[PDB]
DNA sequence: GCTTGACAAAAGTGTTAAATTGTGCTATACT
């Protein structure tokens, strides 16, 4: 076919409905060739391999078994479709919802029971609508949310909306926070959550054939005049630095790392000049006074920033 | 494409000789008919289908519906 | 100021990451090829608190007792012995 | 020039409670 849908649709029109009888059928097989398949693997540990006869049936009991899985499924994948028709147009493509579902249909046919007597369809609904609704709260957003935080965004917004209806306008943050039973401070950072992001791709302005992309700076580009000042400024402090002595100096370019980068502690400075921390502490004010002494300062004032 | 103006007027069920009546002087009216090979009202109506609807089996509730629910609902 | 540890994933291959070596090596290490990788040191310490996942056998077990299952299996068998 | 002890702020560690997050499930019948 044209289309991908028409041409998942027509492979499962190919299989036929399943009546009451059938189901029931079918449900009994699957059973039957799991246990028969835990009844085997139970002979592979403590061995007792069976008779011939015995062996050759009990490996048909279980292909019978996955043949009945497989048809129990391919009998209601028009029941997945006919439920995510309704879940199209919420930001999943309709194949992904599809598939979704069959993944919820898988789980109600393992779990599925036949002897509370009730249609395959009533306890299948339940599995993959979950299946759907699960799936969308996953894949849905660009940047996910869990499940827990998509489900109170979602009843904020009907309570928004039955709110809005009985106020003939929109709620505000108080009266949102009031029906709801949360704080109104807890309702803007939720509305903050529900945000979906835009399209760097975007043309702003029909009229400007202008892309967003490239309206956006790169603020952590390297500016030109920084660096070169930057790289000025550290050879200022190189010459403060001669007029201070050789250990004044030294310390002052440990405690605050310029050689390496890392920063030292009082008593670090202290073990390679062979000193207690407190004689650097005392060694530090004095070398920063004399920095502070307007004849070494007042040329890097200006690079306050 | 490819649709022989013909074919459908036998696709809502009108008779051949209906087509001689009402085309009257038109000649190439008279000419097409004769050469459109689609025998009967149904039969067009599939010819119309397949083409409009490829890769759908059709069905008598299904081909009918398809010409009125396109333009005449 | 860095060791390197070395890891071989479950098809083969090998992958060398460097480490800090005032820092533990661990045991496995997601690698660069997508798989879990072992090291080829001493340990391989621990089994790494495993739980088997949930397999239909389990749900088909929680509902029918085993001796449910024995009569619905004497109930195929049994067909399949009339041919 | 420097060291010693008292001392409090600051920084790490380990231990716990609160919170956040993942997953399973829902059986009139519905294709």
């Amino acid at each position: 076919s044209a289309d991908s849908v028409r041409a998942y649709l027509k492979q499962i029109g190919k299989v036929a409905l399943l009546n009451a009888e059938e189901e029931v059928e079918l449900a009994k097989r699957i059973e039957a060739g799991l246990y028969a398949t835990q009844k085997l693997a139970e002979l592979a540990e403590k061995g007792e391999k069976l008779p011939v006869q015995q062996r050759r049936d009990m490996q048909w009991i279980c292909r019978d078994g996955d043949r009945a899985k497989n048809h129990l499924l391919e009998a209601n994948l028009r029941l997945v479709v006919s439920l995510a028709k309704r879940y199209t147009g919420r930001g999943m493509a309709f194949l992904d919802l599809i598939q979704e579902g069959n993944l919820g249909l898988i789980r109600a046919v393992e779990k599925f029971d036949y002897t509370k007597g009730y249609k395959f369809s009533t306890y299948a609904t339940w599995w993959i609508r979950q299946a759907i609704t699960r799936a969308m709260a996953d894949q849905a957003r660009t940047i996910r949310i869990p499940v827990h935080m998509v489900e109170v965004i979602n009843k904020l917004g009907r309570i928004q909306r039955e709110l809005l209806q009985d106020l003939g306008r929109e709620p505000t943050p108080e009266e949102l926070a009031k029906e709801m039973d949360i704080t109104p401070e807890k309702v803007l950072e939720i509305q903050q959550y529900a945000r979906e992001p835009i399209s760097l791709d975007q043309t702003i302005g029909d009229e400007g054939d202008s892309q967003l992309g490239d309206f956006i700076e790169d603020s952590e580009a390297v500016v030109a005049v920084d660096a070169v000042s930057f790289t000025l400024l550290q050879d200022q402090l190189q010459s403060v630095l001669e007029t201070l002595s050789e250990r004044e100096a030294g310390v002052v370019r440990l405690r605050f790392g310029l050689t390496d980068g890392q920063p030292r502690t009082l008593d670090e400075i202290g073990q390679v000049y062979g000193v207690t921390r407190e004689r650097i502490r005392q060694i530090e004010s004095k070398t920063m006074s004399k920095l502070r002494h307007p004849s070494r300062s007042q040329v890097l004032r200006d690079y306050l920033d | 494409r490819r649709q022989p103006v013909t074919v459908l007027l036998k696709a809502l069920g009108w008779t051949n000789e209906q087509i001689v009546e009402r085309f009257g002087f038109s000649e190439i009216m008279m000419g097409t008919l004769e050469k459109d090979t689609t025998s009967g009202t149904d039969e067009a109506l599939l010819d119309i289908y397949r083409k409009l609807r490829p890769g759908e089996p059709p069905t008598k509730e299904s081909a009918q519906t398809l010409l009125e629910n396109l333009f005449f609902k | 100021p860095r060791q390197v540890a070395r890891y071989r994933t479950d098809n083969g291959e090998e992958f060398d990451v460097p480490f800090a070596d005032d820092a533990e090596i661990p045991g496995t290490w997601l690698c660069r090829n997508g798989l879990e990788g072992t090291l080829i040191e001493g340990d391989v310490p621990e089994p790494k608190k495993v739980k088997p996942p949930r397999t239909h056998w389990d749900m088909l077990l929680e509902r029918r007792s085993v001796e449910e299952l024995e009569e619905l299996l004497k109930e195929r068998l049994d067909l399949i012995k009339a041919k």
